[PDB]
RNA sequence: CAGCUG
RNA sequence: CCUCCGCAUAAGCCUGCGUCAGAUCACUGACAAUUAACAGCCCAAUAUCUACAAUCAACCAACAAGUCAUUAUUACCCUCACUGUCAACCCAACAGGCAUGCUCAUAAGGAAAGGUUAAAAAAAGUAAAAGGAA
RNA sequence: GCUAAACCUAGCCCCAAACCCACUCCACCUUACUACCAAACCUUAGCCAAACCAUUUACAUAAAGUAUAGGCGAUA
């Protein structure tokens, strides 16, 4: 979990166990080719790979075999109208390359109006026959 | 499987998606404590399939389907979350009668000002702890002066809030 | 340019307020209820100009003497240095001696 | 040169970038020749339960109705889950009924805690 | 741009997400797309129930005389350009199509007897109650310019005019005003214009040729 | 959103909004007059009449109330006219857009009377409180199906109390039901 | 005009919350930009 | 000194 | 046609010529990226040991006298976490400066000329009769 | 006719009255914002005025600028 105080631990202590976790993951499409194994992960900025190892174990089933982490720095390079400026977050990359062979790709998620259109079709530019004369009048 | 970080492959570009109502914290507080265990795993997963769901969808600079339950379920996670810890306090209060899960004491930094010191835990007792008889947890008498200074600094802003207070309803009873 | 283009919003003033219709009463307090108050005893305001005037450094001296304990503390410090300067002008600069 | 800047990992010589981290919590502790020793214990163990037969979606159908937020006090507590007890025990030593004068002998004591969430 | 396709397009080209929000209120129309059902010139006492159910005061041997004066009375807004009347008395479908071209200039219409009376032909039918007329009159037309010089129609003369004239009310205070003006496609041209037009050929690029 | 943010009739996040108030403007604020919670009395969907202006006498409803600047929007009344879809070449199509009320410029209506009456907030044995009329002792009431998804409990497994109160922690509890067993005695640390 | 010559150990070794914190002047020093309202007291 | 050199 | 430059690490800087879009001698918004083996981040006590430079180290040659080490007993069994990794970049100037390793003209990096004319004056370079500090 | 020009209302000032603030969670005296190992008080000085400068030089009402002090002078 994350912004929790962990409880000590002793040399010969109980095992650290978490009951309900506190930090979410999101599985993101990567930017740059990558090999058939391997998924790509935003972890929140304090959980460890081991903790993304039991992550995905635990609750989702995966069996991961590595995983790799990187910090990426967002830019502190755009400013308000004060000329002061705005942080994109940092946020924590996994690489998680998943074992037995198997093999993730990511899938293709994203595969009164009458009024408008059906005057959008009766438009009626002007003749430029008309010369500028406006065309209400039945003379 | 990895497929539980999407939804039904049936819902990929509809715009729109059918979701309930979020947990009120009444519908919980009827939940037994292991019931409201899996009911956090049921909701976890949700989220973690609305963030991917949400990033993917500035990816392909695309709107959300339905960025709502995305609301709901950080509410019901909040709800959840509420009601769990309403029966560890209601617990402590009877077991030992404290107010804090964890212990402090009111101190008083090199700064002058009142403090609510969070304890942390710490193996060795604190007479030997070399870091932290480094802390100052003491105002020397050079400081009352600048306490002094922070303490007319406020009274300024209140008295300034106050009578602005006062102005603007000078000028409601003018208008009406 | 600096003269403003349109007239301004007219100054609607009541000269039948209560404020206006009952200013000066109670000036004679003294004089025809039998010296009970001073009419000086009718004025509001800071604590160390109630039925008092000086000019400005007496003002300041008042002021110091008669509030000066509770005033902040730069407040005070300002006020020290303005008796400072108005002793050092009024008795030491002018023209007539 | 900057002040503004938040002070992070990524930002001294090499010695003061090795030291910062992010919030993430240690697992194990560094030995002689900087060998990383793992503990098994100082890592979180998700318990995570079967879902199996579960009948908990995550919303809420809209044909629920509204009901009014009564907050679990300890009065409540104490009267739903001591009461009955009490009341029986009475018409017929207070660490009988489910008290604890200490917890030093316990897992998951109350104050301080020692569980995680 | 030139649709709402290359627009959105565009934003999601740039990145320009803009969420579709829900709103409570919408736009509270009054008028039609168009005409129900397009009546084509040289059994609709259905469309008369169902428009006596909502208004119960209806005489149709009375409208074509009102179907009049709404018309004329219309007409007689452009020549003083008072649009506030307009706005009682032609649709919101037929207020920019008979005003916008007519702007910065001067228009000097005028009505003379009629040479036939005007008479209902059909009634069609959130209800849209929907007339047309058949108007067979003499008018007369001159429409100047922003100099005041004459670019339309010799003032005195009167001139035979047929008009099919569509009439539209909304079925709590509408009324009758004039939604449409169908012309058959075998009607006569108008009258010529008094000045000469130049229609270019297509502007060639080097690469391309005429033929 | 700032201070002395401008209400309009635009949504407070919208397109149009960030078009009109962009995070930079500071605008004289407008005076609205102070109505506490318990004494707005237009609710939307109230039929009304409106006293000033155009369409003065004429019965609407109100569709939208915008609060904060004691506003109602009586639809299809009050009607100024804009064009909308207005292409490069194309000149849009003409609709009666609706200006904003006060709500002093609007009275409610009995609805057995259709007058504009006075409302005062009276209380009542069976509601709190509710409106009444003034001309007449008269409750104008408040104005104003679902299939559920795969993903929505139904509303039996959304009641069904099966929360036990006992003194054990969820830690407890879920560690007694998993089965998890712990041998290992948990160590005391300093708190300091 | 290349007096200032940069390293981050000099910059919080030199001007620190740690160094102003260790002598009752520079305690002063961080109160008077804390009264002043400064968004950083220190490096 | 001899030598060179716009 | 230049190349006295390069490529890496260090220090510094902190997303600063990646993709999509737009406004502007001819930056704004969105999205994406840097994955540890290299490098940081070390060490259980208590005692007790550490006279004989380096220099192709061989002698020879010296003085200014030198940069490198354990043992005894006790305790000790888990193991690969955390952080750095981008760029056309820094300090200045409105010329200059910059540690180290390699390459010593380059496999790497670049362009002195907006177009014209071919005045004076000015700068720099080359050539110069006879003379040779006048 | 360009550039522009205009504008009231953000707020503030001086009083009065009243004795202010300060733990969602987490982190914060180590290189602050970093989960976790062996000691405080000690006369202010000077500017300035004395036309220099050397002692000296201000920091409710009324008695009273009185008694006093003072290179018996500036002044207090
Ligand atoms: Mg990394
Ligand atoms: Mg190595
Ligand atoms: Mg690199
Ligand atoms: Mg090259
Ligand atoms: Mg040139
Ligand atoms: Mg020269
Ligand atoms: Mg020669
Ligand atoms: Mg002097």
């Amino acid at each position: 979990a994350r912004n929790v105080v962990y409880p000590l631990y002793r040399l010969g202590g109980p095992q650290l166990r978490v009951f309900r976790t506190n930090f979410f993951i999101q599985l993101v499409r990567p930017g740059v080719a990558q090999p058939e194994d391997t998924v790509q992960f935003r972890i929140p900025m304090e959980m460890t790979r081991v903790d993304l190892r039991n992550y995905l174990e635990g609750i989702y089933n995966v069996p991961v075999a590595a995983v790799r982490t990187r910090v990426q720095h967002g830019s502190n390079k755009r400013r308000d109208h004060r000329n002061v400026r705005i942080k994109k977050p940092d946020y924590k990359v996994a690489y998680v390359q998943l074992a037995h062979g198997q093999t993730f790709t990511f899938p293709d998620l994203f595969p009164l109006y009458s009024m408008l259109e059906e005057e959008r079709q009766q438009r009626q530019s002007s003749d430029p026959r008309r010369g500028g004369v406006p065309s209400w009048f039945g003379l | 499987g990895l497929e539980e970080f999407f939804d039904d492959p049936k819902n990929w570009g509809q715009e729109k998606v059918k979701s309930g109502a979020a947990w009120t914290c009444q519908q919980l507080r009827n939940k037994s404590n292991e019931d409201l265990h899996k009911l956090w795993y049921v909701l976890l997963k949700e989220r973690n399939m609305l963030l991917t769901l949400e990033q993917e969808a500035k990816r392909q600079r695309l709107p959300m389907p339905s960025p709502e339950r995305l609301d709901k379920v950080v509410d019901s996670m909040d709800a959840l979350d509420k009601v769990v810890q309403e029966r560890e306090d209601a617990l402590r209060l009877l077991q030992t009668g404290q107010e804090r899960a964890r212990p402090g004491a009111w101190r008083r930094d090199i700064f002058g000002r009142i403090i609510w010191h969070k304890f942390k835990q710490w193996v060795i007792p604190w007479h030997l702890n070399k870091r932290y008889n480094r802390k100052r947890f003491f105002a020397l008498p050079y400081v009352d002066h600048f306490l002094r200074l922070e303490r007319e600094k406020r009274a300024r802003i209140k008295a300034r809030k106050e009578n602005l207070e006062r102005k603007k309803a000078k000028i409601l009873l003018k208008k009406f | 340019i600096g003269i403003r283009l349109t007239l301004p919003p007219p100054k609607v003033v009541d000269r039948w307020n209560e404020k206006r219709a009952m200013f000066g009463v109670y000036d004679n307090i003294g004089i025809l209820g039998n010296f009970e108050k001073h009419p000086k005893e009718l004025i509001r305001g800071p604590i160390w100009l109630r039925g008092w005037k000086g000019n400005e450094l007496q003002r300041c001296i008042r002021k110091r003497k008669m509030v000066g304990s509770r005033m902040f503390a730069d407040d005070l410090h300002n006020l020290n240095k303005r008796i400072r300067y108005l002793y050092k002008h009024f008795n030491r600069h002018g023209k007539f001696r | 040169a900057d002040r503004m800047s938040k002070w992070t990992s990524k930002r001294g010589p090499r010695s003061f970038r090795g030291r910062k981290g992010r919030g993430a919590k240690g697992i194990g502790f560094l030995t002689s020749g900087w060998r990383f020793v793992q503990i098994k214990e100082m890592v979180p163990e998700f318990v995570v339960p079967d879902l199996t037969g579960f009948k908990l979606k995550p919303y809420v159908s809209y044909l629920a109705p509204e009901s009014e937020e009564t907050p679990l006090t300890a009065a409540q507590l104490f009267s739903e889950a001591v009461a009955p007890a009490i009341e029986k025990d009475f018409k017929d030593n207070l660490e009988k009924y489910g008290f604890e004068p200490t917890q030093e002998g316990k897992l998951f004591q109350l104050y301080p805690r020692n569980f995680l969430r | 741009f030139k649709t709402e396709k290359e627009f959105m397009q565009h934003a999601r080209k740039a990145g320009l997400v803009i969420p579709p929000e829900k709103s409570d209120r919408s736009i509270h129309l009054a008028c039609t797309a168009g005409i129900f059902d397009a009546y084509v010139p040289p059994a609709s006492q259905v469309s008369i129930r169902r428009i006596k159910d909502y208004d119960a005061n209806f005489k149709i041997k009375d409208f074509p005389e009102k179907a009049k004066d709404i018309f004329i009375e219309a007409h007689l807004c452009l020549n003083n350009s008072d649009h506030d009347r307009l706005h009682t008395l032609v649709t919101e479908h037929c207020f920019p199509d008979m005003t916008w071209d007519i702007k910065y200039k001067t228009v000097r219409w005028s009505f003379v007897e009629s040479l036939e009376p005007s008479h209902v032909v059909q009634v069609r039918c959130n209800v849209y109650g929907q007339i047309t007329v058949r108007m067979h009159t003499r008018q007369t037309l001159a429409i100047y310019d922003r100099f005041g010089r004459l670019m339309y129609g010799q003032e005195d003369v009167p001139k035979d005019v047929l008009e099919y004239v569509v009439f539209e009310k909304q079925l709590p205070y509408g009324s009758w005003r004039m939604h449409t003006k169908i012309v058959p496609p075998w009607a006569p041209p108008k009258q010529p214009i008094l000045k000469t037009v130049m229609i270019p050929g297509p502007q060639l690029k080097p690469e391309e040729e005429y033929e | 959103l700032p201070p002395h943010y401008r209400y309009g009739m635009s949504p407070p996040g919208s397109v149009a909004d960030k078009r009109k108030n962009p995070p930079w403007i500071r605008r004289r604020p407008v005076v609205v007059e102070p109505i506490s919670d318990e004494d707005w009395y237009l609710f939307c969907g109230d039929t009304v009449e409106i006293l000033e202006g155009k369409d003065a006498g004429k019965q609407g409803k109100v569709v939208q109330v915008i609060r904060q600047r004691n506003w109602v929007v009586v639809g299809g009344l009050n009607t100024h006219y804009r064009y909308i879809g207005k292409t490069m070449d194309y000149r849009g199509t003409m609709i009666p857009s609706e200006a904003p009320l006060l709500h002093r410029q609007v009275k409610l209506v009995d609805p057995m009377d259709r007058k504009p009456t006075e409302i005062e907030w009276r209380f009542t044995e069976a509601g709190e409180r509710v409106r009444v009329s003034t001309r007449s002792g008269r409750i104008i009431p408040k104005p104003e199906t679902w299939i559920d998804g795969p993903k929505d409990t139904s509303v039996e497994d959304a009641l069904e109390r099966t929360y036990v109160p006992c003194l054990k922690t969820l830690q407890e509890e879920v560690m007694e039901a998993m089965g998890i067993k712990e041998t290992r005695k948990y160590k005391k640390v300093y708190w300091y | 005009g290349n007096e200032y010559q940069p390293s981050n150990i000099k910059r919080k070794n030199k001007h620190g919350w740690v160094r102003r914190l260790s002598t009752p002047a520079g305690v002063q020093v961080i109160l008077r930009r804390m009264l002043k309202g400064r968004k950083s007291l220190s490096h």
